[PDB]
């Protein structure tokens, strides 16, 4: 994240830290017990699929303080849509070997339903993103959680003001200040209603971070509402990866 | 109907045939007598943050 802030630790519960081999590889959003959301690019290049963990109740990555949570990621779900390397349908569903705890510290984000998405959360100007991501382009990643406010354009006019499909939205600023950047991706695009935060959008990628000119590019989480809930019903199949028909 | 104002519900809205709504609420939420609130019934609802919501009680 360039130009937040810290998230005071505890204020951003629903925040996944994804490692492989130990290494920081992404972001992800709590939505259940059982149940993270990421970005399907985060997983191109696993070979290992059997040595990637979800760490909860991270916040400052130099130091254990005994509110972390970490478990075995049991399945990587991406829709059949997506493909490698590229923007499009940039969603995964990742299942969890066990539950983790709910504690003041580890809280899912509410999956909203889709209708109210579309109706009401989209029009809900400003939204936060979080992540140890880097802290400029070309910078070193952040050791404490950042978050960021940002505020989300139409299409229409994300394009106007500079491909963004219906599965994409934009959200940030055009003055190369303020933006999500390489290793947010995945991290949650949270948005306030009435007294409750819900999931809308995932951190996905383009070419840099804060670039003048260009907005952060996430992942539209509505369109995906039916297809995760969906998968959520299903039992666990062997094998990490599951590639899973879309829509 | 909840295209306006999100039907006046303060989390999900279904409309029915007729002038008739219904809001409901996620898991972990009860719906209230209003018919628009949802109020907790667990520890640690979705979307709500603890040590903030333990600030203001
Ligand atoms: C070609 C292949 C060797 C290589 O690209 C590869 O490793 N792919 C997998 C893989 C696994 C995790 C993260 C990334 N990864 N790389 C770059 C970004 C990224 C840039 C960016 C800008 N603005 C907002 C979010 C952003 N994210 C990113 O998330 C790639
Ligand atoms: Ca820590
Ligand atoms: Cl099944
Ligand atoms: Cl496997």
């Amino acid at each position: 994240i360039v130009g937040g802030k810290v998230c005071p630790k505890g204020e951003c519960p629903w925040q996944v830290l994804l490692l492989v081999n130990g290494a920081q590889l992404c972001g992800g959003t709590l939505i259940n017990t059982i149940w993270v959301v990421s970005a399907a690019h985060c997983f191109d290049k696993i070979k290992n699929w059997r040595n990637l963990i979800a760490v909860l109740g991270e916040h400052d990555l130099s130091e254990h303080d005994g509110d972390e949570q970490s478990r075995r990621v049991a399945q990587v779900i991406i829709p059949s849509t997506y493909v490698p390397g590229t923007t499009n349908h940039d969603i995964a569903l990742l299942r969890l070997h066990q539950p983790v705890v709910l504690t003041d510290h580890v809280v899912p984000l509410c999956l909203p339903e889709r209708t109210f998405s579309e109706r009401t959360l989209a029009f809900v100007r400003f939204s936060l993103v979080s992540g140890w991501g880097q802290l400029l382009d070309r910078g070193a990643t952040a050791l404490e959680l950042m978050v960021l406010n940002v505020p989300r354009l139409m299409t229409q006019d994300c394009l106007q003001q500079s491909n963004i499909t219906e599965y994409m939205f934009c959200a940030g600023y055009s003055d190369g200040s303020k933006d999500s950047c390489k290793g947010d991706s995945g991290g949650p695009h949270a948005t306030h209603y009435r007294g409750t935060w819900y999931l809308t959008g995932i951190v996905s990628w383009g070419q840099g971070c804060a670039t003048v000119g260009h907005f952060g590019v996430y992942t539209r989480v509505s369109q995906y509402i039916e297809w995760l809930q969906k998968l959520m019903r299903s039992e666990p199949r062997p094998g990490v990866l599951l590639r899973a028909p879309f829509p | 109907i909840c295209v306006n104002e999100n039907g006046g519900c303060e989390q999900y809205c279904s409309d029915h045939t007729g002038t008739k709504r219904s809001c409901r609420c996620h898991e972990g939420y009860s719906l209230l007598a209003d018919g628009v609130s949802c109020t907790p019934t667990v520890e640690y609802p979705c979307g709500k943050i603890p040590i903030l919501e333990k600030r203001n009680a």
